[PDB]
């Protein structure tokens, strides 16, 4: 239901209670005084909005500056509906709009916290994508390597770059809830790592060499296969649904 | 992560509110 184990742990217990509450209200007693638990919701919302507003002002990521403020409004407005429901139930424990204001307030808080969490996740995924694109671009440089000096420089750059990408993917896949997505990330990453020494070997033969056309074909083939896997990783990293 | 933790506090408090209703 939630694509990462952080979002799942945080939201799924509360998302299940809200669904249940909606089903109960549809088919179907006095609601007790909700003053103390609503105040706890208010104190948490106030902290989230204050810290959130501070992030909006300091960040350089224009997407956060754009997507975070509407989500705050969503959580703030939903909290206002919750504060109204508790004030209604204190005066009337059998109140009808109070039960609707609780549902509306719960839905809105979950909606806004979901938006916030998804926005933070898209931002982390953008960071991984930048590292992937970096590798893709460095794979395009392979075709201009003509000498052993260049091969040594290329190998010293690509080697650590691949290790950082492999570590980012390994850590991202552990965090995912859907198995089909984890398998695709692991499979593609393994192929990339396996084909890297094969690329360096193909380029060594090219630096060594009719005969040139064969060594060039194999180097271009490896870059093509590695590039296709990297572009598949970029695609899979952006998936939030279904399998 | 502070923002994620502040979101967690909100969800935990909301969960407590809903269980207090019935």
């Amino acid at each position: 239901v939630f694509h990462t184990r952080t979002i799942e742990s945080i939201l799924e217990p509360v998302a299940q209670q809200i669904s249940h509450l909606v089903i109960m209200h549809e088919e179907g007693k006095a609601i007790p005084d909700l003053t103390a638990p609503v105040a706890a919701v208010q104190a948490a919302v106030s902290n989230l909005v204050r810290v959130g507003k501070e992030t909006v002002q300091t960040t350089e990521d224009q997407i956060l500056k754009r997507d975070m403020p509407p989500a705050f409004i969503k959580v703030e407005n939903a909290c206002t509906k919750l504060v109204q429901a508790a004030q209604m139930l204190q005066s009337d424990p059998y109140s009808v709009p109070a039960r609707d204001y609780l549902i509306d307030g719960s839905r809105g808080i979950l909606s806004g916290t979901s938006d916030l969490l998804l926005t933070f996740d898209e931002a982390e995924v953008r960071k991984i994508i930048r590292v992937c694109k970096g590798i893709l671009e460095y794979l395009t440089v392979a075709e201009v390597v003509e000498t052993m000096e260049d091969l040594v420089t290329y190998t010293k750059n690509l080697g650590p770059g691949m290790t950082k990408m492999a570590k980012m993917i390994d850590e991202r896949q552990q965090e995912l809830t859907h198995q089909e997505h984890r398998v695709m990330l692991v499979n593609s990453m393994n192929t990339v790592k396996e084909l890297l020494p094969v690329l360096i070997s193909a380029m060594k033969i090219f630096v060594t060499t009719q005969g040139i056309e064969e060594a060039l074909k194999n180097r271009n083939f490896t870059v093509e296969k590695m590039s296709a896997e990297i572009n598949e990783i970029i695609r899979v990293l952006q998936l939030t649904s279904w399998d | 992560v502070v923002l994620i933790n502040a979101v967690k506090d909100v969800a935990k408090a909301l969960g407590d509110l809903i269980s207090a209703t019935k």
